[PDB]
Protein backbone atom coordinates (compact mmCIF):
# COMPACT_ATOMS: atom_id res chain seq x y z
CA UNK A 1 0.00 0.00 0.00
CA UNK A 2 1.56 3.41 -1.38
CA UNK A 3 -0.98 5.92 -0.02
CA UNK A 4 1.45 9.00 0.08
CA UNK A 5 2.68 8.73 -3.57
CA UNK A 6 -1.14 8.11 -4.63
CA UNK A 7 -2.28 11.26 -2.94
CA UNK A 8 0.72 13.20 -4.83
CA UNK A 9 -0.28 11.53 -7.92
CA UNK A 10 -4.53 11.84 -7.28
CA UNK A 11 -4.26 15.77 -5.76
CA UNK A 12 -5.55 18.78 -7.58
CA UNK B 1 19.20 16.93 -37.69
CA UNK B 2 16.98 20.36 -36.06
CA UNK B 3 13.68 20.82 -33.89
CA UNK B 4 10.71 21.15 -34.75
CA UNK B 5 7.86 23.72 -33.21
CA UNK B 6 6.55 21.12 -31.47
CA UNK B 7 10.28 19.93 -30.26
CA UNK B 8 11.22 23.40 -29.16
CA UNK B 9 7.64 23.25 -27.69
CA UNK B 10 8.09 20.49 -25.23
CA UNK B 11 11.80 20.88 -24.55
CA UNK B 12 11.16 24.21 -22.77
CA UNK B 13 8.18 22.79 -21.16
CA UNK B 14 10.41 20.05 -19.52
CA UNK B 15 13.02 22.86 -18.39
CA UNK B 16 10.06 25.27 -17.10
CA UNK B 17 8.95 21.70 -14.87
CA UNK B 18 12.65 20.33 -14.17
CA UNK B 19 13.78 24.15 -12.61
CA UNK B 20 11.67 23.90 -10.06
CA UNK B 21 13.81 21.48 -8.01
CA UNK B 22 15.90 23.34 -5.35
CA UNK B 23 19.04 25.06 -7.01
CA UNK B 24 22.73 23.61 -6.32
CA UNK B 25 23.95 26.48 -4.66
CA UNK B 26 21.06 25.75 -2.03
CA UNK B 27 22.21 22.04 -1.41
CA UNK B 28 25.98 22.66 -1.74
CA UNK B 29 26.43 25.76 0.55
CA UNK B 30 24.72 23.61 3.23
CA UNK B 31 27.28 20.85 3.54
CA UNK B 32 30.14 23.35 2.73
CA UNK B 33 29.39 25.48 5.67
CA UNK B 34 30.47 23.04 8.16
CA UNK B 35 31.41 19.71 8.88
CA UNK B 36 28.65 17.43 10.00
CA UNK B 37 28.85 14.49 12.48
CA UNK B 38 27.31 11.03 10.93
CA UNK B 39 23.81 11.65 12.97
CA UNK B 40 23.04 15.42 10.95
CA UNK B 41 24.02 14.23 7.71
CA UNK B 42 21.86 11.65 7.71
CA UNK B 43 18.76 13.95 8.86
CA UNK B 44 20.17 16.08 5.79
CA UNK B 45 19.75 13.48 3.50
CA UNK B 46 16.23 12.16 4.35
CA UNK B 47 15.52 16.18 4.29
CA UNK B 48 16.63 16.56 0.88
CA UNK B 49 15.02 13.39 -0.75
CA UNK B 50 11.99 13.93 0.99
CA UNK B 51 12.19 17.23 -0.89
CA UNK B 52 13.57 15.51 -3.95
CA UNK B 53 10.50 13.05 -4.47
CA UNK B 54 8.60 15.55 -3.57
CA UNK B 55 9.53 17.78 -6.76
CA UNK B 56 9.60 14.36 -8.78
CA UNK B 57 6.26 13.70 -8.32
CA UNK B 58 5.10 17.46 -9.80
CA UNK B 59 7.45 17.03 -12.11
CA UNK B 60 6.44 13.64 -13.32
CA UNK B 61 2.59 14.85 -13.19
CA UNK B 62 3.33 17.25 -15.92
CA UNK B 63 5.19 14.95 -18.39
CA UNK B 64 2.62 15.06 -21.70
CA UNK B 65 0.75 12.08 -21.44
CA UNK B 66 1.44 11.02 -17.49
CA UNK B 67 -2.04 11.38 -16.35
CA UNK B 68 -3.54 9.70 -18.89
CA UNK B 69 -1.55 6.08 -17.79
CA UNK B 70 -3.08 3.43 -15.73
CA UNK B 71 -2.83 4.53 -12.31
CA UNK B 72 -0.95 1.26 -10.91
CA UNK B 73 1.68 1.63 -13.73
CA UNK B 74 1.95 5.74 -12.72
CA UNK B 75 2.79 4.19 -8.89
CA UNK B 76 5.26 1.75 -10.42
CA UNK B 77 6.77 4.62 -12.77
CA UNK B 78 7.75 6.40 -9.48
CA UNK B 79 9.20 3.64 -7.46
CA UNK B 80 10.96 2.78 -10.59
CA UNK B 81 12.56 5.72 -10.88
CA UNK B 82 12.71 7.57 -7.89
CA UNK B 83 16.47 6.50 -6.82
CA UNK B 84 17.99 7.09 -10.11
CA UNK B 85 16.33 10.43 -10.44
CA UNK B 86 18.02 11.02 -6.69
CA UNK B 87 21.52 10.01 -7.92
CA UNK B 88 21.29 11.68 -11.69
CA UNK B 89 20.28 15.18 -9.81
CA UNK B 90 23.02 14.39 -7.42
CA UNK B 91 25.69 13.83 -10.28
CA UNK B 92 24.26 17.02 -11.85
CA UNK B 93 24.73 19.49 -8.69
CA UNK B 94 28.16 17.14 -8.07
CA UNK B 95 29.35 18.59 -11.43
CA UNK B 96 28.62 22.27 -11.24
CA UNK B 97 31.24 24.77 -10.97
CA UNK B 98 32.20 25.91 -7.63
CA UNK B 99 34.89 28.24 -6.45
CA UNK B 100 38.57 26.73 -6.38
CA UNK B 101 39.15 23.73 -3.93
CA UNK B 102 34.93 24.24 -2.76
CA UNK B 103 34.36 20.57 -5.10
CA UNK B 104 37.93 18.92 -2.97
CA UNK B 105 35.79 20.18 0.26
CA UNK B 106 32.25 18.68 -1.01
CA UNK B 107 34.23 15.46 -2.06
CA UNK B 108 35.65 15.39 1.35
CA UNK B 109 32.13 15.90 3.28
CA UNK B 110 30.33 13.60 0.89
CA UNK B 111 33.09 10.78 1.47
CA UNK B 112 32.78 11.82 5.48
CA UNK B 113 28.77 11.39 5.31
CA UNK B 114 28.16 8.26 7.38
CA UNK B 115 28.14 5.25 5.02
CA UNK B 116 30.47 2.60 4.10
CA UNK B 117 33.01 3.73 1.79
CA UNK B 118 32.45 0.63 -0.78
CA UNK B 119 29.03 2.25 -1.52
CA UNK B 120 31.10 5.90 -2.04
CA UNK B 121 33.47 4.96 -4.31
CA UNK B 122 30.59 3.95 -7.21
CA UNK B 123 28.99 6.98 -6.43
CA UNK B 124 32.10 9.33 -7.46
CA UNK B 125 32.85 6.79 -10.19
CA UNK B 126 29.55 7.71 -11.67
CA UNK B 127 29.22 11.50 -10.73
CA UNK B 128 32.89 11.81 -12.92
CA UNK B 129 31.62 10.08 -15.69
CA UNK B 130 28.66 11.96 -16.04
CA UNK B 131 30.77 15.10 -15.55
CA UNK B 132 33.35 14.05 -18.57
CA UNK B 133 29.97 14.46 -20.68
CA UNK B 134 29.93 18.10 -20.04
CA UNK B 135 25.52 17.76 -20.32
CA UNK B 136 23.27 20.90 -20.23
CA UNK B 137 20.44 21.95 -18.08
CA UNK B 138 18.17 20.35 -21.22
CA UNK B 139 19.95 16.64 -21.62
CA UNK B 140 19.69 16.28 -17.38
CA UNK B 141 16.21 17.27 -17.71
CA UNK B 142 15.27 15.34 -21.03
CA UNK B 143 17.24 12.33 -19.19
CA UNK B 144 15.25 12.28 -16.21
CA UNK B 145 12.17 12.41 -18.03
CA UNK B 146 13.68 9.68 -20.07
CA UNK B 147 14.14 7.81 -16.95
CA UNK B 148 10.98 8.21 -15.52
CA UNK B 149 9.00 7.34 -18.46
CA UNK B 150 11.01 3.61 -18.84
CA UNK B 151 8.69 1.21 -19.81
CA UNK B 152 10.95 -1.65 -19.01
CA UNK B 153 10.26 -0.96 -15.33
CA UNK B 154 8.90 -3.96 -13.21
CA UNK B 155 5.53 -4.53 -12.46
CA UNK B 156 4.39 -2.02 -15.72
CA UNK B 157 0.93 -3.57 -17.29
CA UNK B 158 1.09 -1.27 -20.02
CA UNK B 159 4.75 -0.99 -21.30
CA UNK B 160 3.46 0.49 -25.16
CA UNK B 161 1.42 3.42 -23.44
CA UNK B 162 4.69 4.12 -21.42
CA UNK B 163 6.96 3.44 -24.49
CA UNK B 164 4.77 6.48 -26.70
CA UNK B 165 5.44 9.04 -24.07
CA UNK B 166 9.19 7.88 -24.08
CA UNK B 167 9.79 8.43 -27.78
CA UNK B 168 9.24 12.12 -28.24
CA UNK B 169 11.73 12.87 -25.34
CA UNK B 170 14.22 10.69 -26.98
CA UNK B 171 13.78 12.06 -30.28
CA UNK B 172 14.23 15.73 -29.09
CA UNK B 173 17.64 14.53 -27.01
CA UNK B 174 18.77 12.71 -29.83
CA UNK B 175 18.47 15.90 -32.11
CA UNK B 176 20.14 17.78 -28.86
CA UNK B 177 23.20 15.93 -28.86
CA UNK B 178 23.37 16.45 -32.74
CA UNK B 179 23.28 20.44 -31.92
CA UNK B 180 25.21 20.69 -29.02
CA UNK B 181 28.19 18.21 -29.36
CA UNK B 182 28.75 17.71 -33.50
CA UNK B 183 32.05 16.46 -33.01
CA UNK B 184 31.42 13.56 -30.70
CA UNK B 185 28.69 11.67 -32.54
CA UNK B 186 28.26 8.45 -30.34
CA UNK B 187 27.26 11.26 -27.41
CA UNK B 188 23.33 10.56 -27.30
CA UNK B 189 24.15 7.09 -26.72
CA UNK B 190 27.25 7.86 -24.25
CA UNK B 191 23.83 9.25 -22.30
CA UNK B 192 21.79 5.90 -22.99
CA UNK B 193 24.54 4.27 -21.30
CA UNK B 194 24.82 6.36 -18.20
CA UNK B 195 21.05 5.26 -17.66
CA UNK B 196 22.25 1.62 -17.32
CA UNK B 197 24.59 2.64 -14.87
CA UNK B 198 21.83 4.77 -13.03
CA UNK B 199 20.35 1.70 -12.54
CA UNK B 200 22.85 0.02 -10.54
CA UNK B 201 22.12 2.23 -7.28
CA UNK B 202 18.74 0.46 -7.01
CA UNK B 203 19.58 -2.96 -5.92
CA UNK B 204 21.51 -1.94 -2.74
CA UNK B 205 20.15 1.30 -2.09
CA UNK B 206 18.58 0.22 1.00
CA UNK B 207 21.55 -1.74 2.44
CA UNK B 208 23.82 1.63 1.58
CA UNK B 209 21.22 3.37 3.89
CA UNK B 210 20.89 0.95 6.81
CA UNK B 211 25.14 0.58 6.55
CA UNK B 212 24.74 5.07 7.80
CA UNK B 213 27.05 5.03 11.20
CA UNK B 214 23.61 6.39 13.25
CA UNK B 215 21.83 4.78 16.24
CA UNK B 216 18.33 5.04 14.40
CA UNK B 217 17.46 4.71 10.89
CA UNK B 218 14.61 7.08 10.72
CA UNK B 219 12.78 7.73 7.51
CA UNK B 220 10.11 10.10 6.74
CA UNK B 221 6.15 8.40 6.03
CA UNK B 222 6.89 9.31 2.17
CA UNK B 223 10.71 7.98 2.12
CA UNK B 224 9.57 4.22 3.60
CA UNK B 225 6.50 4.26 0.81
CA UNK B 226 9.12 4.80 -2.31
CA UNK B 227 12.17 3.45 -1.01
CA UNK B 228 12.19 -0.12 0.32
CA UNK B 229 12.80 0.89 4.10
CA UNK B 230 10.81 0.38 7.63
C1 LIG C 1 22.15 10.85 -3.34
O1 LIG C 1 22.84 11.32 -2.18
C2 LIG C 1 24.31 11.20 -2.28
C3 LIG C 1 24.86 10.59 -1.02
C4 LIG C 1 26.21 10.65 -0.72
C5 LIG C 1 26.71 10.08 0.45
C6 LIG C 1 25.85 9.46 1.34
C7 LIG C 1 24.50 9.39 1.06
C8 LIG C 1 24.00 9.96 -0.11
C9 LIG C 1 24.77 12.59 -2.62
N1 LIG C 1 25.52 12.87 -3.66
C10 LIG C 1 25.70 14.25 -3.63
C11 LIG C 1 26.40 15.08 -4.50
C12 LIG C 1 26.42 16.42 -4.23
F1 LIG C 1 27.10 17.25 -5.05
C13 LIG C 1 25.77 16.96 -3.14
F2 LIG C 1 25.83 18.29 -2.94
C14 LIG C 1 25.06 16.17 -2.26
C15 LIG C 1 25.04 14.81 -2.53
N2 LIG C 1 24.44 13.72 -1.86
C16 LIG C 1 23.58 13.76 -0.63
C17 LIG C 1 22.43 14.79 -0.90
O2 LIG C 1 22.32 15.82 -0.26
N3 LIG C 1 21.61 14.43 -1.90
C18 LIG C 1 20.46 15.20 -2.35
C19 LIG C 1 19.39 14.29 -2.93
C20 LIG C 1 18.17 15.09 -3.46
C21 LIG C 1 18.59 16.20 -4.43
O3 LIG C 1 17.45 17.05 -4.73
C22 LIG C 1 19.71 17.07 -3.85
C23 LIG C 1 20.90 16.22 -3.38
C24 LIG C 1 24.31 13.78 0.76
C25 LIG C 1 25.76 14.26 0.70
C26 LIG C 1 26.47 14.04 2.04
C27 LIG C 1 25.75 14.76 3.19
C28 LIG C 1 24.22 14.38 3.25
C29 LIG C 1 23.53 14.52 1.85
Amino acid sequence: DHQLLRYLLDKD
Amino acid sequence: MELTPDQQTLLHFIMDSYNKQRMPQEITNKILKEAFSAEENFLILTEMATNHVQVLVEFTKKLPGFQTLDHEDQIALLKGSAVEAMFLRSAEIFNKKLPSGHSDLLEARIRNSGISDEYITPMFSFYKSIGELKMTQEEYALLTAIVILSPDRQYIKDREAVEKLQEPLLDVLQKLCKIHQPENPQHFACLLGRLTELRTFNHHHAEMLMSWRVNDHKFTPLLCEIWDVQ
